[PDB]
């Protein structure tokens, strides 16, 4: 049993008609100080997946050590390592899955939420959730923390059900991301304007955006807001 | 819960009722709460539902290794202090139990032992373990006798949870029936408190103060 | 650990020091077990090489491992110790969980599975000692009469010997008992076995010890003068 | 301080008839107030004609569900693939969940599948291990509303027969698979009506000497 | 690996004996004689130590005589190093005993104690024996004075007299011919130094080759007294009983 | 509750002119009740004299302890053990106990064989040695022992006013401490020997 | 000395080679598998007359549907049977059921070879596993110190074994009866005993699907020896 | 020799025979035959009775659904070795959601050989193993020998006579690995196969053990009346 | 369980305890005897937390008949109830302590005399002439402070014995439901089955 130190705020993602999306601001809070600016909380396994995490930092990096020390294991006599018998989204997850849910069972849990980003060998797209729990749950749209309140309610107007996977471009799936992203911004106190983006499609692979920051933002109206009721002036 | 168990001339009558709650939600009517260790050997449930089926499931177990070792049936007293011993080693650990251990051997005869889950082992008469055992310990105190014909022996456990069925709130659903004799233990039927309890008020007189 | 396999096979199907240990039984002082038809009565050999000893003090051959049962032994003293302390505490283990005291079978069991267990147990040797237990069960009159040995087999006997020159004396038991009609009364069972000793011990002096077994924990070991009354009655009627 | 435990919402729902036996559960997933998944499978084929669901908390569901399936398979290795018959499996799931007594799976699981007769059977445990073998059982979040209706549309409880005025009991006639269905998806229905937690779709497993079939409806997504 | 080199301390002969226990035995028979005598009013130990030297610091050494406890001694005949080790353990058995029952312990208790450490390196282990016998001289209230021996095998015996290390067989008939049943220690003093001044392998018994001590009810009233005879006290009973 | 003050119990040494006293109360209870009256709490291994207070149990088990100890230490150093040695004993042992202690206050208290000197020591439960030259107290009437001692006492002290000294200062501080009292003893020590005197007191 | 694990030139365990060779010096043991029950019977084989032969334990019950007969050094024989019965008792708990017969001979097989430098040498005792159940019906297994256990349809083990065999390899058939299969058991018995068979050097037991595992008495097996001596006699 | 008492001693021309004689006891085990296509993987096994009386040895052990091997030598080490494989492919399934690679099953199987093979104490496996599979890079056929050896193959046979079946499978190398999509001539080629290896006695009911594995093919067992078809 | 006395007079212990045994709300037995007999001449009693107390007992009863067992020897009862203490000693500093109090009522046939120990959870050790455990000392012991003597014959003993429960069944609260007395003398150990 631990408390969590330096954390991560939401990780939000959304299945489209080739692939998945998903992204993630770049802080690293200290509590209510904003400490850490400059944190990649998006970290690509291979070329077929992304996992976001969110939470405590230092368990974060753990777990992309974790990773990083799969890919090495699983080229290990291995022939057909970038072939055939490479990693999939769905082997990274379930060994997550298994780490997770087995360090809360010795009451020692990673202080994480986990979002699985990826396409299958097959081309299906793999989108799943772990936490500190070992809860484990899939949907059309995933998000962690905050985004779970305001951005799934927004994803969930682009992909309602199963069926509407099929009918959503990667530009109507971005959109709905980037959208998302600045509502975050605007309401979470934990949150920065600065965040990364990653796309797993299964014809054009895994495109990582880095910089990326909220935009189109409106505070005009703030101007006309005075007081708290009477006050005029 | 209310379950009870007594030693008369015809052996020893095993009584129980039904009923299994969460709270104040009934979240079963129909529970066994005599497990059969084996065709001579009785348990009741109380306390704990899990700890009484998989301890005394597991005592079965002990009691089958005992008389293939020994080629002999395993005494009451053997029996009762296998479980009593078990349940001690867990003590701390959060068991829950309270069950009467029922046989009838060559060498002991018809014997009843209440085992607890502080370690208690108690051979007895007649033992009421329950929510609701107060209300069966009234009936059966003041009706028991040793020279109890099996037939009447077995009305007395059934009216008997069917007193505390009535008053118990966490008590009854249906009454169970059990007959321990030398050559084994007979099953008495399945009684459900509804019918039996109009049945008894009728026949009986008794429960004036409810409207039939 | 030492985990050396001590007792292991040889080519011809052999446990040699399975069979060395028998050979230290075969140079222990003799033992008898004869039960009679309400009781068992141990005999057992001294040898009178050791004189100036302390009889009071030394250890008896013939142990009670609880009130109701006793255990003879012919092979190595310092074993039968170990094998007598764990047979001690097994009854009284018994009498605790089963709240009953052993039976004489399952005490033999017991024993001979101690021994069976040295036999096949990395870094230790057989025990040099063979066994005669008996007793009565707990509420039984039915006497009992058990042999052990180092390779851990057991079995129930009407009578027998075990130790040295033990061949000669089952020879005399063998012909001498009847089993469709024991030894009827103690003084005819303990006659019996003092016989049985005559044949083997040289003087009948401080050489023989007997010890009787009677239902419902009633042991008792005859004094010099008791046995040495036997003695004296079994060579007047021979001198004939 | 760390709380190992969580509750993922969930009503699942076991009937057994008298040569089959139905398995129901809804498909949302929830904390608190949230939607994790408006389908989040619930109700698993085990292999050998055995269905299961462990409702409560979903990590531990999924970890008691994993294990059985698990347990079926090395049954199969360790005894010339027999079939392992649902009263073995419930005993055997009794042990699993015993197993972990002091640190317990925090579910309500419930099977269903045939005896070793073909006839319908429904077996329902509580998180400690205690089992029993049951004709009606539901089980989570609107267990409470389910039952009592249960209680009286499938065993015909304080219903009598008109004229008599209650002297004679509604007889127990035997119910068909298509009639257990519609009881089924009406208790989900009314649930869905009255529990937060309960709704999006309805999975039923129906298990038959054939094999298990499955059958999805849509429930009220708000 | 290293089965090659392993000796099998614990294992029997064709014959049926323990090649160490038997080869320890033969060791023993070069130690110093030492000699036990039970009387009814107390119990004698003497005991020859191994040809000593004129610088040896006789007044300060210990070979032979030990104490257990305030009832219990024991005379020591083999490898010295081997009997301090189990003489050590004996010391803490009769102590824990003690402590947990608030009374003495029984002197066949202590030695049936040692006497099963004793076996328990003939029958597991894979260990050499211990090269010692013993004799216990000691005292309680339910047995009075008792004489034992152990051996390396854990075999011990009572005794009224008994001798072990060298020239066992000639001093145990010296011991048979002249002990009696009503003897008193002054006579038993008297036939353990005449036993040993024959057996001995030396020119001549002397108070410098001796250890001696007594253990007598002679203590001022119901109570025992352990007595470790002193060098001059040695050479004194050596004049009184007119061996020099 | 507090397990230095369930049984009750006092004992207090103090020095004179080649001698040494050590004194102790006679109850032990079980809080209010009065259980005995013959509870002595000073033993003696050879000529070295150790009282002890505090929890009941304890103060038996360590007696048994260092009774188990000195004599053994006997038996290997073939002489009897020496006070200031026995102290460093103690200390040890009841130090090996840290996270698990006797709850006791032991009083060592004896005259050196060799150099005829008068000690004694007193120690806290965990084993911090005291080694006061003038008089040591413990027990749950060690305050009024404290006050009794500090008044009462002067140095060089003969055998026999010894005596009366710290007689008094425990028979007027056990009778202000509802938990000490019912009897007591005083051991009055000089190098060849010890007088053992019981006291008359008031009996409530 | 040398390894007890240790391999021979021919590709043999020494070990579990010369723990055979014991179990050739072994009382003769025989079973026999019908559709009707399995039967095995034993060579009690007393050293002395005043042996009482009845507390000769060499046919043993491991559960109701499961009984076991012993060849050898019958001392290791117990913890077998102990390991065979704990396995038994334990999965009708594990599974509320009984156990296979082939999967109980799996688990008391898999002691065999678990010996080195764990026990310190082989099992020198061969055991004839006889059983049911619902799956493959009557069975009999030849459970060997090696670690191997063949399924027969008759099986000698024992001093007498390679003279017994042969003479099961012509007796029989697969629709022998209960009652042929006691007498010829007691036949091949009685040809390859030193001593004269009767009801006291010799035992018989079956196992059948109602009754479970039954060991004769001696005045049931008397009665049957006297029908096979007078059928014997009638050519 | 003077080098042959463990199996922690090499010889002076550096052999281990203790591994060598382990390796003898395959050979002494009953012929077994492994081949496979670009679809299917085929195990044939001939099965040794004791006698008349006797069942035949099972030879072919199921490991998981996509994978299984045939024994020859000491059984019971067959089973420890497939107990340790059902583990291993158990393992990869659970943690990982994967199905374990047939040339990762060897590459486990050959290092728990190995450890037999340095150490003090304990011996080599006396079994040698055919596993064969199907993957995620189609069907495969390995050989494992007790020495730790580990070999990927086309086709193969080990046991008793084993050399005329691997023979002719060498010939029949260009036919055999083209039987795609046609398990039933595939098996024909086994049974073909392990006939070369047969002398006085023939293939039965009861004799002939067959597995198959493949694309669309859980690893199953055929013995009895389901392998009459073949014969 | 609630009441256990002990009286130690001139040739005999007597000890008297209560036959009541409640498990919280309802008395489940009326006729309970909380004792066992160590050896021939040496009676325990006892009362504790449920199951501790008869586990203990049997505990040392089964140590006691081993060492008479292996000795042929009976112990005296100061060395059975140092044993005893020794035991709960070591208990009490353990990680799940035996919450046992114990009277100890033997005869030494060395010494001939009778002998009473009063030994609680803790193992604090008492020899008395008249002993109890938890509050039954409270109401008793005033009592015996004033009659008992040294001298008494077993019959004043029971007559002291049967004012004190007399006592105890007027002010204590709790209904223990009568006392089971046992006496232990040079002949051994008996009941007195009419009290
Ligand atoms: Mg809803
Ligand atoms: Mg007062």
């Amino acid at each position: 049993t631990q408390q969590p130190i330096v954390t991560g705020t939401s990780v939000i993602s959304m299945k489209y008609d080739n692939g998945v999306i998903i992204a993630a601001d770049n802080l690293g809070s200290y509590g209510s100080l904003l400490r850490f600016n400059g944190v990649e909380r998006l970290i690509p396994v291979g070329d077929n997946t992304v996992v976001g995490i969110s939470g405590d930092i230092s368990d974060m990096q753990h777990i992309e050590r974790l990773l990083k020390d799969l890919v090495t294991e699983n080229a290990y006599d291995n022939p057909l390592a970038d072939a055939e018998e490479a990693l999939e989204p769905s082997y990274i997850f379930e060994y997550l899955a298994t780490v997770m849910y087995q360090r809360r069972s010795k009451m020692n849990p990673l202080w994480n939420a986990i979002i699985v980003a990826g396409v299958q060998s097959n081309g299906d797209q793999f989108l799943r959730y772990v936490n500190l729990l070992g809860v484990t749950y899939s949907s059309p749209t995933l998000a962690t923390g905050f985004g779970a309140h305001m951005a799934n309610p927004l994803l969930r107007k682009v992909v309602d059900r199963e069926s509407d996977i099929p009918k959503t471009t990667v530009q109507v799936a971005e959109e709905a991301i980037v959208n998302a992203m600045r509502v975050l911004y605007y309401r979470d106190a934990r949150s920065s304007r600065n965040f990364s983006l990653a796309i797993i499609d299964k014809n054009t692979g895994l495109t990582f955006k880095k910089n990326l920051q909220v935009e189109n933002m409106k505070w005009d109206f703030a101007k006309d807001i005075k007081g708290y009721g009477t006050q005029k002036i | 819960t209310t379950t009870l168990a007594f030693r008369f001339q015809g052996g020893i009558i095993v009584a129980v009722d039904s009923r299994a709650t969460a709270g104040n939600w009934v979240a079963s009517q129909t529970v066994k709460k005599v497990i059969e260790i084996n065709p001579f050997l009785l348990g009741t449930m109380a306390g704990g539902a899990a700890d009484c089926q998989f301890w005394e499931t597991w005592l079965g177990s002990q009691f089958r290794l005992h008389e293939l070792r020994e080629k002999e049936r395993i005494s009451v007293a053997a029996a009762s202090k296998i479980l009593s011993n078990l349940v001690y080693q867990y003590k701390g650990a959060g068991l829950s139990m309270g069950t009467m251990i029922c046989g009838y051997t060559r060498k002991e005869g018809p014997t009843i032992y209440y085992v607890d889950s502080d370690g208690t082992r108690l051979k007895g008469d007649i033992f009421c373990v329950g929510s609701g055992q107060t209300f069966a310990y009234g009936v059966l105190d003041s009706n028991y006798k040793w020279d109890l014909s099996v037939e009447d022996a077995l009305y007395l456990g059934k009216r008997s949870i069917l007193a505390a069925a009535h008053r118990d709130a966490y008590s009854g659903g249906s009454v169970n029936l059990y007959h321990v004799t030398e050559d084994g233990w007979i099953y008495h039927g399945n009684h459900d408190v509804g019918e039996l309890f109009w049945k008894v008020k009728e026949e009986e007189g008794s429960f004036n103060n409810v409207i039939g | 650990g030492y985990d050396r396999a001590l007792s292991i096979f040889s080519p011809d199907g052999h446990i040699f020091q399975v069979e060395y240990a028998l050979e230290a039984v075969k140079r222990g002082t003799c033992a008898v077990g004869v039960k009679g038809k309400n009781c068992v009565v141990l005999g057992c050999e001294r040898r009178s090489t050791l004189k100036l000893q302390d009889t009071r003090i030394t250890p008896s051959k013939v142990s009670k491992i609880d009130s109701h049962v006793v255990l003879s032994f012919s092979g190595l003293n310092a074993d039968s110790r170990i094998l007598i302390e764990k047979a001690r505490v097994e009854a009284q283990s018994h009498r605790l969980t089963l709240e009953d005291p052993v039976t004489v079978e399952y005490l033999t069991r017991y024993v001979a599975g101690v021994q069976q267990r040295y036999t096949q147990s990395g870094g230790v040797r057989p025990f040099g000692v063979s066994t005669l237990i008996a007793g009565f069960d707990p509420r039984d009159d039915e006497p009992k009469l058990y042999q052990t040995e180092p390779s851990g087999i057991y079995s129930s006997w009407s009578a027998q010997t075990i130790g040295r020159n033990s061949k000669t004396v089952r020879e005399f038991l063998e012909k001498n008992y009847d089993r469709k009609e024991p030894p009827a009364t103690v003084e005819e069972c303990v006659k019996l076995t003092v016989r049985s000793l005559l044949e083997v011990v040289q003087t009948g002096a401080k050489n023989i010890e007997i010890t009787v077994v009677k239902p419902d924990s009633d042991i008792v070991a005859l004094s010099s003068e008791e046995i040495n009354q036997y003695v004296t009655q079994i060579e007047q009627e021979k001198q004939e | 301080q760390f709380n190992p435990y969580g509750d993922n919402g969930g009503t699942i729902l076991g009937i057994a008839g008298e040569d089959f036996a139905v398995l129901a559960g809804d498909t949302r997933n929830i904390t608190d107030y949230s939607i994790n998944s408006r389908y989040e499978p619930k109700v698993f084929d085990c292999g050998d004609n055995i269905v299961m669901s462990a409702n409560g908390f979903a990590a531990d569901g999924d970890a008691l569900v994993k294990r059985f399936k698990n347990s079926v398979k090395w049954y199969h290795f360790d005894h010339n693939d027999k079939k392992l018959s649902i009263n073995s499996a419930a005993r055997n799931i009794q042990h699993l969940l015993y197993g972990k007594r002091f640190f317990p799976y925090y579910v309500h699981t419930i099977i269903a599948g045939l005896d070793e007769d073909g006839k319908g059977a429904v077996y329902s445990f509580d998180p400690v291990g205690s089992y029993e073998r049951e004709q009606c059982r539901a089980g989570g979040a609107a267990a409470s509303l389910i039952m009592p209706f249960l209680d009286n549309q499938v065993n015909f409880k304080n219903q009598y027969e008109p004229g008599t005025n209650g002297k004679v009991k509604k007889p127990l006639k035997y119910l068909s698979v298509e009639e257990v269905i519609k009881l089924v998806r009406d208790s989900f229905t009314s649930a869905t009506e009255r529990h937060i937690q309960v709704g999006d779709g309805l999975e039923i497993l129906i298990v038959t000497k054939d094999g298990v079939r499955k059958e999805f409806y849509e429930l009220k997504r708000d | 690996g290293s089965r090659r080199y392993d000796s099998r301390t614990t294992i029997f002969s064709p014959e049926g004996r323990l090649y160490q226990v038997e080869y320890a035995l033969e060791s023993i028979s070069h130690a110093g004689t030492a000699i036990g005598i039970m009387a009814s009013d107390g119990i004698v130990l003497a005991a020859e130590r191994k040809v000593t030297s004129t610088l040896l610091e006789q007044d300060t050494s210990t070979e032979k005589l030990y104490k257990l406890n305030d009832k219990i001694a024991v005379a020591v005949a083999g490898l010295t190093a081997d009997a301090e080790i189990l003489i050590n353990t004996a010391r803490i058995h009769a102590q824990n005993y003690l402590k947990t029952y608030n009374e003495d312990i029984p002197v066949e208790i202590l030695v049936r104690r040692l006497s099963d450490i004793k076996q328990g390196y003939t029958q597991h282990g894979g260990l050499r024996p211990f090269g010692v016998s013993f004799i216990y001289a000691g005292y309680d209230d339910r047995y009075g004075y008792q004489l034992y021996t152990s051996n390396p095998s854990g075999n011990y015996t009572g005794w009224k007299a008994i001798s072990v290390g060298a020239n066992t067989s000639a001093a145990q008939t010296l011991l048979q011919m002249d002990y009696k049943d009503d003897m008193k220690v002054d006579d038993a003093i008297e036939l353990a130094l005449k036993t040993l001044s024959k057996t001995t392998d030396s020119s001549a018994l002397t108070y410098d080759r001796l250890e001696f001590a007594t253990i007598r009810k002679g203590a001022n009233d119901g109570e025992v007294y352990q007595k470790i005879f002193k060098p001059q006290e040695i050479k004194d009973i050596l004049v009184k009983t007119g061996i020099t | 509750s507090d397990p230095s003050s369930i049984n009750g119990g006092i004992v207090v040494a103090m020095t004179g002119k080649d001698c040494v006293a050590i004194a102790c109360d006679l109850r032990l209870g079980s809080q209010s009740l009065g259980v005995s009256n013959k509870f002595e709490k000073i033993f003696h291994y050879g000529h070295v004299f150790l009282g002890i207070t505090g929890l009941a149990t304890d103060v038996t088990t360590l007696n048994e302890m260092f009774r188990y100890k000195t004599n053994l230490y006997k038996l290997k150093e073939e002489r009897a053990i020496e006070p200031e040695t026995f102290t460093q004993l103690v200390s040890s042992s009841l130090y090996e106990r840290r996270f698990g202690p006797y709850f006791v206050g032991p009083v060592v208290a004896g005259i050196n064989s060799k150099s005829g000197k008068p000690f004694i020591a007193g120690f806290d439960l965990i084993g911090c040695i005291d080694e006061a030259k003038d008089f040591i107290v413990s027990g749950t009437a060690s305050d009024q022992l404290f006050g009794m001692c500090e008044s009462l006492y002067e140095p060089n002290l003969e055998p026999e006013d010894l005596f009366e000294t710290i007689s008094q200062a425990l028979l007027n501080a056990a009778d202000r401490d509802a938990l000490s009292g019912w009897g007591a003893v005083v051991y009055i020590i000089k190098k060849d020997e010890v007088v053992k005197r019981y006291l008359k007191m008031r009996q409530d | 000395d040398r390894g007890v694990s240790t391999f021979s030139p021919e590709g043999r365990l020494f070990q579990v080679e010369y723990s055979l060779e014991a179990i050739k010096l072994g009382s003769t043991a025989i079973g026999i598998a019908t559709k009707e029950g399995v039967v095995l019977g034993v060579e009690k084989r007393a050293t002395s007359p005043l042996l009482e032969s009845d507390s000769i334990e060499k046919i043993v019950e491991i559960d109701r549907h499961i009984g076991c007969a012993m060849s050898g050094l019958t001392a290791d024989a117990r913890s077998m049977i102990e390991h065979a019965r704990t396995a038994a008792v334990t999965h009708n708990l594990y599974y509320d059921e009984d156990i296979n017969v082939e999967s109980l001979t799996q688990s008391v097989c898999d002691l065999a070879l678990r010996f080195g430098e764990l026990m310190s040498r082989p099992f020198g005792v061969a055991l004839l596993i006889a059983g049911h159940d619902a799956d493959d019906g009557y069975q009999l297994f030849h459970a060997e110190p090696s670690g191997t256990f063949y399924r027969y349809n008759a099986k000698a083990i024992g001093s007498g074994s390679e003279g017994a065999q042969a003479e099961l390899l012509n007796e029989w058939h697969s629709s022998l009866t209960l009652k042929e299969a006691e007498l010829l058991v007691l036949k091949i018995l009685k040809q390859v005993m030193e001593e004269k068979l009767d009801e006291n050097n010799a035992q018989l037991s079956c196992i059948t699907k109602q009754d479970g595992f039954k060991i004769y008495d001696n005045e049931k097996t008397a009665e049957l020896i006297k029908e096979l001596k007078e059928k014997e006699a009638a050519e | 020799n003077n080098y042959d008492g463990d199996t922690v001693t090499f010889s002076p021309t550096g052999r281990l025979f203790q591994v060598e004689y382990a390796l003898e006891a395959i050979k002494q085990g009953s012929v077994t035959v492994g081949l496979r296509s670009n679809t299917h993987a085929v195990l044939v096994a001939l099965k040794r009775n004791a006698d008349e009386l006797s069942s035949y040895q099972k030879k072919i052990i199921k490991c998981d659904e996509h994978m299984g091997l045939s024994l020859a030598g000491l059984a019971p080490d067959a089973r420890v070795l497939s107990n340790y494989l059902r583990q291993q492919c158990n393992y990869s399934s659970l943690v990982f959601n994967r199905k374990l690679a047939v040339e990762r099953a060897g590459h486990l199987l050959c290092d728990k050989a190995q450890k037999n093979t340095q150490s003090y104490g304990g011996r080599p496996y006396g079994v040698g193993l055919l596993i064969i599979g199907y993957d995620k890079s189609g069907a495969h056929l390995l050989e494992f020998q007790p020495s730790g050896n580990v070999t990927e193959l086309y086709g193969t046979a080990i046991g008793a006579r084993s050399q005329g079946a691997k023979t002719y499978l060498e010939r029949t190398l260009d036919t055999f690995i083209k039987i795609d999509g046609n398990p039933d001539e595939l098996i024909k080629a086994g049974v073909e196969a392990i006939s070369q290896s047969l002398r006085d006695e023939s293939l039965t009911v009861d004799n002939l053990s067959i597995a198959i594995v493949g694309k669309d093919t859980p690893f199953t067992i055929y013995d009895g009346e389901a392998v009459a078809k073949y014969i | 369980m609630d009441i256990i006395l002990g009286i130690r007079v001139q040739d005999s212990v007597i000890l008297a305890s209560s036959k009541a045994v409640t498990r919280g709300i309802s008395v489940l037995k009326d006729s309970d005897d909380k004792t066992r007999q160590l050896s021939p001449h040496t009676l325990m009693s006892f009362a504790g937390e449920a199951g501790d107390t008869v586990q203990f007992a049997e505990y040392i009863q089964a140590n006691i008949q081993l060492y008479s067992i292996r000795e042929d020897y009976e112990l005296s009862p100061q060395a059975v109830s140092s044993f005893v203490r020794q035991e709960l000693a070591k208990s009490i500093r353990s990680r799940r302590p035996y919450q046992v109090n114990v009277l100890i009522g033997g005869y030494d046939k060395k010494k001939n005399k009778p002998e009473l120990y009063q030994i609680d959870y803790l193992g604090t050790k008492v020899e008395l002439p008249y002993g109890a455990h938890g509050y039954s000392g409270f109401y008793t012991f005033s009592l015996l402070d004033h009659h008992y003597r040294p001298d008494m014959t077993t019959e004043e003993g029971l007559d002291l014995l049967k004012l004190c429960v007399q006592e105890l069944e007027k002010r204590m609260p709790m209904d223990f439901k009568g006392v089971i007395v046992k006496i232990v003398d040079k002949d051994g150990i008996r009941q007195v089955d009419d009290f």
